[PDB]
């Protein structure tokens, strides 16, 4: 009766869906940016930009 | 109460005397612009928390400051602005002195109107030019407005006979004000525009513009002596957010300033000091058929008439208010029950009390009207508040006449339980060890081993671990073996031996010790060995060499010392490891331990010399072979046992080895034993009884704490059902402390009952079968904040005085003593008697005293008898019969108090006791059993005038001796039978101390027992 | 060195599951135990309106 699935899955609240940012691709995503921004940000790897 | 929050009235004051008012002066205008360092025009307001200036106050010389700071622009810090306040008034000041000279103008008047807006027009860079000649005022104060030099409005605008101005800005915020409670509050008094008044000439005018007029918000008045004369006050749609719960409007905002004003006022009258306005509310005039019922601005108009009236508040007011105290006003003034006294607002007129002390209406006549058909109850002084302090105090209570059911007392005290929650334990036991010792003498009896009582079968039960672990853990020391050796040494270097004519050791007898646990947090060995080298002990003499031994030292080598290891021998050894740790559990392992190190203890021992033996586990095996043995082999020996812990192990000694001699048991150590292990039985049934150390008390056992929580709204007579649960926690309590505490619980002021409750309270109790009620006033008069405390198990830290001590032991004996079904006679019965605490629940008294008691009279399930009649007289026991005297510590007293002697007192007590029915009786008697002592700070003696002199208690008494006394009473009675009881050495009555909560500090109690032999008690039949 | 580097919470808190960067917590302890006292001081306020 049950079913394998890589990622979380919280039910919908609200039958109205609408967007908010509170979720696990979204932190992935998030993340991910705020690393390249690190990685743009080091004063070893370009200041030459 | 209460009309919503509660009030404490009872009374009500005003100020009566008043100050009139001068006027203004262009010479006190220059005075007061000049920011001089006693007077300026501001005035800072401070944090509660950090003093640092987060608000401004300012006054008349200037309230035009109706702009926007932003177009002001003031800094943040208060000195900055300060001084740029000084200095634009600086030049503002050299303007006006320009074109006004003060030698014209020395008292001429002014627009208070105009200087405001004159110095907000400079401080805005508005153009106050056009402003400035109409300064000073013409023969009237408002014409000038009217016809005006230009009309600016901006600042006031006319309107045909009434003038708008925009009154704005009394405080003004500095920008470190960050909305803390702990801030004060501001009342939306710092905003752009909180309202807008109405100066006119008349009532009648203004009320005419009021027909055309806009009166939505509601619209305020002064009625009193108003500002620049009067007017009206139009607050806008600006609401106040420094209450974080609360939202209220500008309206509000100013009518609960005024209110609070006025409870300010109602406290500081003193018919003294003359005050600057006789009232200060407001009293809303046409919005009352806007809004209605169950409105804010409704409700606080209520409190403004109430407070207009002279009523004063429950709770002290701060000196300077807060925001986090403002909030709980709102939040009670917003709460339930809607009124109790007989006021209303009205729009017709205002509306003072019949019996007011306000004379505002005789004062100044319109809007103020005197009631004749509206009567108050009430008082007319003052009112004062007590003064708090931070510990919790004791009280003590007093019984009525009236009585409820038990079973409503336990009603009410399961509504008002707050039980389940963990006391902080404390410790049972304070102090050092007992001196329990006794030596072999030659000539004194002979026993056989078989003769002595052990250890009982009953030892390894899980309820006898429970209470040794209950009292070794809630005992209190420093280092236990620190104290055991000295007690064991203080004690070995006492006596001598038979064969030196000198003493028992001497210095420098290199001595050996054994079984070293050396974990002490610091210094590796025991703590012993340093200050007894030392000579630290001052009554031993210092050895020579010192060597530790045992499989836990940290200086010397780790040996089995139960098999034969040979090593140096040594004049003196001393073991200290048990058979426990090496044992397995068993009596049998414990006694061959015991076997295998005591013969290697002998044959170690370098002989002519001592060791000392710990014994925990003796047996028969043990005894017979160490009497076959050891005691043939020894010249003497010693048998002590020093008592920090509950346990069975004695300390033994031995003198002058491998030297043979006739030598066996004696009956001196056989009542030393018997005495021991009586006393073990008597502790461990002791701590069976007491509960556990870390736990929680729920009112389940026998003995514990208790502690209920109600509230009081003021000084309100309060209900039957908390007077039914305060009672029934005192007959719960049985005349023991308590503690209370008065504080604001989470928004409201609660109270707190804290006591402990004992068997002998339970049997009290029980004695009784309706509970008496007290009298709620010791309780409805205390208007202070008694901080609390956590709660503790024992309230008692330094340990019971010696007289608490002698006070157990008499009425241990008094209890033992005493049978059930049997009538009692106490003769000095004290306060309040703890013969009801002592005899059993079915057992009747017929108890007197001289001094009046307040016992419950009736309700009792067997009767009681208490009244006062001068004791010491007759006439009285041929009326009131009884069956055994209990006559404690009034002998002496009496005698101090009629100044005679106690062969006198003594036998006129036996006269009127030949006229008693009584078989058997027991008095307190003062004689001397020993040898005079005269003990240091509690007992002195007197040879030739014959007293005693106690210097705590400040009392004093002679003493009669023991064959006078029983001259006496054989002179009354040819057939008495007198038995002297000896002293409670066996510890019988400490039950009576330990359930009841209270530590003991051994010194106090060997000083009990050194006192407690110099005033005995005996037992007399007349039979026998 | 003594120094705080992690805290145990009870009983009144244990809803944290979301993410400490939707959170915002500072670093140092004292910063961190005086921010939680002024949030729950808010909370505080609003639950004992309600
Ligand atoms: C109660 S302690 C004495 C503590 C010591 N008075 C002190 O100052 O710390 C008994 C000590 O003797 C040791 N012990 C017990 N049985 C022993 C045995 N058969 N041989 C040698 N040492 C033993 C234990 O290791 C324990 O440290």
């Amino acid at each position: 009766e049950v079913l394998l699935l890589p990622i979380d899955h919280q039910p919908a609240n609200v039958t109205t869906p609408t967007l908010d940012f509170t979720n696990e691709l979204t932190n992935w995503r998030a993340r991910v940016c705020e690393l390249m921004k690190n990685l743009v940000d080091n004063q070893r790897y370009q200041p030459g930009w | 109460a209460n009309v919503w929050g509660v009030r404490l009235a009872d009374s009500l004051s005003s100020p009566t005397i008043e100050t009139r008012t001068r006027h203004y002066t262009l010479h006190d205008f220059y005075s007061d612009l000049d920011a001089s360092v006693g007077k300026e025009p501001w005035r800072p307001l401070r944090n509660q928390r950090t003093n640092e200036i987060v608000a401004v106050q300012l006054f008349r010389p200037l309230q035009g400051l109706v702009f926007d700071t932003q177009l002001y622009g003031f800094p943040g810090t208060f000195s900055q602005w300060e001084q740029f306040m000084k200095e634009k008034l600086r030049v503002l000041k050299y303007e006006v002195l320009r074109i006004y000279p003060i030698s014209t103008y020395n008292h001429d008047r002014v627009n208070v109107f105009v200087a405001n807006a004159l110095v907000g027009a400079f401080l805005s860079n508005q153009a106050f030019y056009d402003l400035l000649p109409l300064l000073i005022v013409n023969d009237t104060m408002i014409s000038d407005l009217l016809g005006t030099g230009a009309a600016l409005s901006q600042f006031f605008q006319s309107h045909g006979e009434v003038l708008e101005v925009a009154a704005g800005r009394k405080y003004l915020q500095m920008n470190n004000y960050s909305n803390d409670d702990d801030d004060p509050p501001l009342f939306a008094k710092d905003l752009s525009d909180y309202a807008k008044a109405f100066y006119s000439d008349t009532y009648e005018v203004l009320d005419r513009f009021f027909w055309t007029h806009d009166s939505s918000a509601g619209v305020l008045v002064h009625y009193d002596k108003p500002t620049n004369g009067n007017h009206y006050i139009l607050g806008t749609l600006t609401q106040m957010v420094s209450a974080p719960p609360h939202i209220i409007n500008a309206t509000d905002a100013l009518l609960l300033e005024s209110c609070l004003e006025q409870f300010a006022a109602n406290v500081r009258a003193r018919s003294a000091q003359p005050v600057t306005r006789l009232d200060q509310c407001y009293h809303l005039r046409w919005g009352a058929q806007y809004v209605g019922e169950d409105s804010l601005t409704y409700r606080l108009g209520v409190l403004s008439l109430l407070a207009t009236n002279g009523y004063q508040l429950a709770r002290p007011i701060p000196k300077q208010l807060t925001n986090r105290w403002l909030s709980s006003f709102v939040s009670q003034v917003v709460s339930d029950g809607i009124n109790e006294t007989p006021l209303w607002p009205q729009e017709r007129y205002v509306q003072i009390a019949y019996d007011s002390p306000s004379v505002v209406d005789g004062a100044t006549q319109y809007g103020y009207v005197r009631r004749n058909q509206l009567r108050l109850g009430m008082r007319i002084s003052a009112l004062q508040s007590l003064s708090d302090t931070p510990a919790p105090v004791q009280w003590l209570p007093q019984y009525t006449i009236d009585q409820v059911a038990v079973d409503e007392g336990d009603a009410m005290v399961s509504q008002l339980t707050q039980l389940p929650l963990r006391p902080d334990y404390g410790s049972i036991w304070i102090g050092e060890a007992l001196s329990y010792y006794v030596d072999y003498n030659r000539s004194h009896r002979v026993v056989l081993s078989s003769e002595l009582p052990q250890l009982p079968d009953t030892y390894f039960d899980g309820d006898e671990q429970y209470g040794r672990s209950l009292f070794s853990l809630a005992r209190k020391v420093g280092d236990r073996s620190l104290v055991k050796d000295t007690a064991v040494l203080k004690h070995a270097y006492q006596a001598i031996d038979p064969n030196t004519g000198k003493e028992y050791l001497r210095a420098g007898q290199s001595v050996a010790y054994f079984g070293a646990s050396a974990g002490h947090s610091g210094a590796d060995q025991p703590l012993v060995i340093e200050p007894w080298m030392q000579g630290k002990i001052s009554g031993v003499p210092p050895p020579s060499s010192v060597r530790q031994f045992g499989y836990d030292v940290a200086k010397g080598a780790i040996v089995d010392l139960a098999r034969p290891f040979p090593s140096g021998d040594y004049q003196f050894v001393y073991s200290d490891v048990d058979q426990v740790v090496d044992g397995h559990d068993d009596l049998s392992i414990s006694s061959g331990l015991v076997e295998s190190l005591l013969d290697s203890c002998v044959h170690a021992t370098a002989p002519g010399g001592s060791f000392v033996m710990k014994i925990n586990f003796p047996t028969r095996t043990v005894w017979h072979y160490i009497e076959q043995k050891i005691l043939p082999n020894v010249t003497s020996y010693m048998l002590i046992k020093p008592f920090v812990t509950n346990n069975v192990e004695v300390f033994f000694v031995a003198f002058g080895v491998h030297q043979q001699s006739a030598l066996t048991w004696t009956s001196g150590v056989y009542f030393f034993l018997v005495d021991h292990f009586y006393r073990y039985e008597t502790l461990s049934a002791i701590s069976r009884q007491l509960p556990s150390f870390g736990y929680v008390d729920d009112g389940s056992s026998v003995t514990g704490i208790e502690i209920i929580s109600i509230e009081n709204p003021g000084f309100s007579n309060m209900t039957q059902a908390a007077r039914v649960g305060i009672s029934g926690l005192c007959a719960n309590v049985g005349n023991a402390r308590k503690s209370i505490a008065i504080y604001e619980s989470h928004g409201a002021r609660v109270l707190t009952i804290t006591s402990r409750r004992s068997p002998a309270s339970a049997r009290r109790k029980a004695r009784l079968r309706y509970l008496p009620l007290i009298d709620p006033r010791s309780l409805e008069v205390q208007a202070r904040t008694i901080l609390p405390s956590n709660p503790v198990l024992f309230d008692n830290i330094n340990g019971a005085s010696p007289h608490v001590c002698l006070t157990m032991m008499y009425n241990f004996e008094v209890s033992s003593a005493v049978y059930d079904g049997d009538v009692v006679l106490d003769l000095g019965t004290g306060p309040e008697a703890k013969i009801l605490e002592l005899i059993p629940s079915t057992s009747p008294v017929t108890c007197v005293d001289i001094r009046p008691t307040a016992q419950p009279n009736g309700c009792w399930n067997v009767r009681t008898t208490f009244l006062e009649l001068d004791y010491l007289s007759d006439g009285w026991i041929t009326g009131v019969r009884g069956d055994i005297v209990t006559c404690m510590l009034s002998l002496g007293a009496a005698a101090a108090g009629k100044s005679m002697t106690f062969d006198a007192a003594f036998q006129q007590l036996v006269r009127v006791l030949t006229r008693s029915t009584a078989n058997v009786l027991l008095i307190q008697v003062n004689c001397p059993t020993d040898v005079i002592r005269t003990i240091k700070g509690y007992l002195e003696i007197d040879q030739t005038n014959k007293r005693y002199k106690f210097p705590k208690f400040g009392r004093d008494e002679p003493y009669s001796d023991m064959d006078s006394l029983e001259r006496i009473c054989r002179a009354a009675w040819p057939n008495c039978s007198i038995t002297w009881v000896p002293l409670s050495y066996d510890l019988r009555w400490t039950k009576l101390a330990l359930l009841e909560s209270t530590t003991l500090s051994s010194a106090s109690v060997r000083i009990a027992e050194l006192m407690y032999k110099y005033m005995p008690i005996m037992r007399i039949d007349i039979h026998g």
